[PDB]
């Protein structure tokens, strides 16, 4: 069963530090690519960053390049997202999405339709 | 209210796919074994068919 | 006598290599269905057929010299043997020139090439070559001069029957000159386009960091056909007469005409796989 | 046994006629060139087919068809969309396409990120690795009128506008400010960032600049196509 | 309102999983010890059909084991005769992209569908001398990926807009509608009894719909990637799945869970199309490394490999008699294995 559980967040003041966790189960973690999407209130979905299989090829979005950090753990099958130097305009609903194809670097998980390869989402308001 | 109706349809389908009778897997394995053992000699892929009967020769 | 026997066994094993490659390449081309329709492969098949004819006709003299036959019909035997041997080499040369013209027209016209070349046009262009080299050697059979020196190892068949300089130059200015001249400007444009493209390929490669064999094969035959022609020109005006030194080159100029097609097939990375694919199912 | 032979000869004649018709259609099929136009909903993809159709068959059912003939060359342009957003399952069908017409919009930098991601995913595709994609920079007059009026968001959404130069030297369009040239070349260099790391000698990227209304587009593609068949053929005889 | 339904659905899934764990007393890999092995099945290509110009996408065998149908991306639907390798009919299609083709059990109708969101039914009687369009239907908003003939009057179709449809050839309107999927419905398969049918989508799950009531009964959610092909067992109580996960899975309509997984460490390419034989012991699945692997449906071991294609095999079909297997690849080739 493909399921993704997001944990962390809440009402946090801007300029602090925050950590989100993405628990994955029911599939091989060390062979699939993951990424993050955010939905702004009144706006569509937008990609955040991605991570390769081993964790070397990491690419962020130009809005937050050096402020976000993502780290995968195949032994615990979990993803960690550290966010520092928060901006008041960075409030959105977060989705920890997983790429359907293994052993690749292409992913189509940016659309806001009925997608069944992501989590329920986390509400992070600032 | 399109997303609410979509979620309602999804949960109605989840409630529908749950109330079904389930049989043990050993009985199913036995039925599959009996079916592959009964109709075993009629399969032309397991045993080789000579050229006199095979029309592809 | 001993050196003669060595020459005979050498040419015998050479002809064995000629036919061994020919049967194999024709078989792999006849079984492989992906090479169904290609102009280059079709011309390669025609050249392989010509080479197989060369190989099956070259075993006649090496087997007949063991008998050491004498008579009046041996002169007509020489005549027909030379007339049937000196034409297949020209056919193969014209086929290679047609391959070169094919490559040039495919490189020049990228998309306007599929409407020009037609299987019927290829068949008529191959039929016209087979009769051209048969109609240009009619004066040689009408009692004018001697054709090419392919298989001239005899005593009277080589001593009495002489050569004419006019007929020697006529079969090389009309046939040998264009066949060797077409490739010169066929591959020149190929060079000019390939280097212009690789320059732009390397430009963007050097811009953003953090990321020959065919020419030598088509040059070896051009460079090994020179001894044959220069010997013909020095013999037409009777400059030098060295049969021992000329035989070695004359009888390799006919065997490398098979060494070129086989390496033409070995060059591509698609024929090497199919050869073994068919060999495995053939042996088992 | 004579009826079996008669029906066999009839079937053989039918097979001969079918093969004749198959060759007749294979001629025009090999004389046919196809092109696939990809882009977003707000991207300037309709302005290309409109000018392809007004100067030089057309059906509007699911996919838009475009026919333009230049210098005795056929072109079937396919603008494909009537479906959902998931364009990854039916993308395997477009495998024998000659070239991919990829158009983007420079008026919206936030909307350009999804187009850049789609271009990256297309270049990284296993089936589209032997097909060269032609990059087009549409809506340039709007970019020029937007960058000059203000709203400097080219260095905020992309933190790479402070360390950059102008490698290529050509100024036919600009006559007022090279800042528009810098902004048009930065997008090209950003698009050619990962496009040169995956494809080494399989397929090439051809960035082209155009405006909202142009007349030399069908020509510009043709020359590009004229190269696409060349290099491919150059890679068909083991010469490079 | 949302939390009270989400936790309810969660405890429902936990109860279903507890039920699966309760009914699972053992696996099939423990009872198949005293079974004779099949061995090395050495199949050979007998005939080679070369009539297609573009890549072949799908095919369908006939009920008489004599004629077959094939669809390519060139715009033509070719009917092949597997005995003498002769083409009897060629229908020039209006569209160029077709994703599915189906042959009627009576041999009088043939259906074709593709990216045009239109299913074209052609009659094969041909009284006048040329083929004609009987009735074309267009009522979908996605894309036609699969179509199957229930009888000479009804047809089941898979659309790419999370809706499955059952069309009637006479009136041309949707008799019923199946809306239970959340992704593009990839394929579907018919049971020999024509009472219930299983359809697989890109949601790593297969749904078992009914043709009379119009609803689904069981949903087998145990897969990992987008399921491509679905094939019933010849008895009508189980089926198998083929996807890009490089592992073939077996599900049952009464076990409601997995039966046995067919995986190997030396293979990384996925599966394109699966098809059972007449017996069901051997399962033929076309892989993505230019070959077709036949596996043992009870031992999870590689029974044989057929490497006769140089391109990705797009379709694999076994006739009702099991005398020949037609493998159609993207190189416009149809290999006929024994």
């Amino acid at each position: 069963q493909v399921q993704l559980q997001e944990s962390g967040g809440g009402l946090v003041q801007p300029g602090g530090s925050l950590r989100l966790s993405c628990a994955a189960s029911g599939f091989t973690f060390s062979n699939y690519k993951m990424n993050w999407v955010r939905q702004a209130p009144g706006k569509g979905l937008e990609w955040v960053s991605d991570i390769s299989q081993s964790g070397a090829s990491i690419s962020y979005t130009g809005s937050v390049k050096g402020r976000f950090t993502i780290s995968r753990d195949n032994a615990k099958n979990t993803l960690y997202l550290q966010m520092n130097s928060l901006k008041p305009e960075d409030t959105a609903v977060y989705y920890c999405a997983r790429c359907p194809a293994p052993f690749t670097r292409d992913c189509f998980d940016v659309t806001s339709t009925t997608y069944a390869y992501r989590g329920q989402g986390t509400q992070v308001t600032v | 209210t399109a997303s609410i109706a979509q979620a309602r349809k999804l949960v109605e389908q989840l409630k529908m796919e749950a109330n079904i009778d389930r049989i043990k897997v050993s009985k199913a394995a036995a039925d599959l074994m009996a079916y592959c053992e009964a109709h075993a000699k009629e399969d032309p892929l397991l045993t080789p068919v000579p050229a006199s009967e095979n029309p592809f020769r | 006598v001993d050196v003669c026997i060595f020459e005979t066994v050498v040419i015998v094993l050479l002809t064995f290599l000629i036919i061994a490659g020919n049967l194999t390449v024709i078989f792999v081309f006849h079984c492989a269905p992906l090479l169904h329709h290609y102009t280059t492969s079709y011309f390669i098949q025609t050249m392989a057929y010509a080479d197989l004819f060369v190989g099956v006709s070259c075993l006649v003299p090496t087997l007949s010299l063991l008998h050491y036959s004498t008579g009046v019909h041996e002169s007509l035997t020489c005549q027909v043997f030379g007339y049937i041997i000196s034409v297949l080499k020209s056919v193969s040369m014209w086929c290679l020139a047609c391959i070169s013209v094919d490559r040039y027209l495919a490189i020049t016209k990228p998309l306007s090439y599929n409407q020009l070349v037609t299987p019927c046009r290829l068949r008529i262009c191959i039929i016209l070559i087979w009769i051209y080299s048969c109609l240009i050697f009619l004066p040689s059979f009408f009692g004018w001069g001697k054709p090419g020196y392919h298989g001239d190892i005899f005593e009277w068949c080589a001593t009495s029957w002489l050569t004419s300089a006019y007929f020697t130059g006529f079969i090389v200015c009309l046939l040998y000159a264009p066949a060797a001249f077409v490739v010169c400007f066929t591959y020149f444009h190929i060079f000019k386009i390939c280097r212009q493209h690789t320059k732009e390929i390397n430009d963007r490669r050097a811009r953003f960091p953090s990321h020959m064999v065919l020419f030598r094969i088509t040059s070896v035959f051009y460079m090994l056909w020179l001894p044959y022609i220069i010997y013909f020109l020095l013999e037409s005006s009777r400059v030098l007469d060295n049969p021992t030194l000329s035989f070695l080159t004359t009888w390799l100029a006919i065997s490398n005409s098979f060494c070129n097609p086989v390496i033409y097939s070995l060059s591509n990375s698609v024929f090497r796989l199919g050869l073994r694919r068919l060999s495995e199912t053939m042996c088992t | 046994t004579e009826d079996q032979r008669n029906e066999e000869k009839a079937q053989r004649e039918a097979n001969k006629k079918i093969e004749k018709q198959l060759q007749k259609d294979k001629q025009v099929y090999r004389a046919t060139h196809r092109l696939l136009l990809l882009g977003a909903d707000n991207s300037g993809k309709s302005t290309i087919v409109k000018q392809m159709r007004i100067l030089h068959s057309g059906g509007t059912s699911g996919i838009f068809e475009t026919k333009f003939q230049v210098d005795k060359v056929n072109f079937h342009m396919f603008d494909v969309g009537g479906q959902r957003d998931e364009r990854r399952k039916w993308i395997q069908c477009f495998n024998d396409v000659t070239a991919i017409i990829f158009v983007v919009d420079s008026s919206d930098y936030n909307r350009l990120q999804e187009a850049l991601n789609l271009f990256k995913s297309i270049w990284n595709n296993r089936w589209l690795r032997t097909i060269s994609v032609i990059l087009f920079l549409n809506k340039q007059d709007l970019l020029a009128e937007k960058v000059l009026a203000g709203k400097s968001k080219i260095e905020d959404y992309f933190p790479e506008f402070a360390r950059y130069t102008t490698p290529e030297d050509a100024t036919p369009e600009p006559g007022e400010d090279p800042r528009v040239t810098r902004a048009k070349y930065f997008i090209r260099d950003e698009f050619l960032r990962i496009s040169t790391a995956s494809g080494d000698g399989r397929h090439y990227c051809y960035p082209h600049f155009t405006c909202a209304v142009d007349t030399e587009n069908a020509r510009r593609i043709f020359n590009d196509c004229r190269d696409i068949i060349q290099r491919m053929h150059l890679r068909q005889y083991e010469l490079l | 309102e949302l939390d009270q339904l989400r936790q309810e659905a969660e405890q429902l899934k936990n109860q279903i999983r507890d039920a699966r764990k309760a009914c699972a007393d053992a696996t099939l890999s423990q009872i198949t010890n005293n079974i004779d092995p099949v061995g090395r099945i050495q199949m050979r290509t007998r005939r080679t059909l070369r009539g297609h110009l573009a890549k072949i996408y799908a095919m369908h065998w006939g009920t008489d084991s004599r004629l077959l149908v094939s669809a390519s991306q060139d715009g033509k639907l070719i009917i092949w005769d597997s005995y003498t390798t002769n083409k009897v009919h060629a229908i020039p299609l209006r569209s160029s992209w077709v994703m599915t083709c189906a042959y009627a059990p009576s041999g009088n109708y043939v259906a074709c569908g593709g990216l045009d969101n239109i299913c074209s039914i052609y009659n094969l009687k041909t009284r006048e001398g040329n083929v004609r369009v009987s009735r074309e239907l267009a009522g979908h908003t996605g894309y036609l990926s699969c179509c199957r003939f229930l009888d000479d009057n009804q047809i089941v179709t898979s659309s790419g807009d999370t809706t499955c449809a059952l069309w009637d050839i006479e009136t041309g309107q949707q008799t019923t509608t199946f809306t239970g999927h959340t992704g593009d419905v990839m394929s579907l398969s018919l049971a020999p009894d024509t009472r219930l049918f299983v359809s697989g989508a890109c949601d790593a799950s297969a749904k078992l719909w009914d043709v009379r009531e119009g609803m689904c009964r069981q949903t087998f959610t145990g897969h990992e990637s987008d399921i491509n092909a679905i094939c019933f067992f010849p008895n009508g109580n189980a089926f198998a799945t083929g996807s890009d996960d490089a592992t073939c899975r077996l599900f049952d309509l009464r076990a409601d869970q997995e039966l046995m997984t067919y995986s190997h460490d030396n293979i990384i390419c996925g599966i394109t199309s699966v098809s059972f034989s007449k017996s069901g012991r051997l399962l033929l699945a076309g892989y993505d490394d230019f070959n077709c692997n036949v596996w043992d449906a009870l031992k999870a071991d590689r029974a044989g490999v057929l490497a006769g294609h140089d391109n990705r095999v797009s379709c694999l079909g076994v006739t009702d008699d099991g005398m020949a297997v037609a493998t159609g690849s993207w190189d416009s080739f149809l290999k006929i294995w024994n």
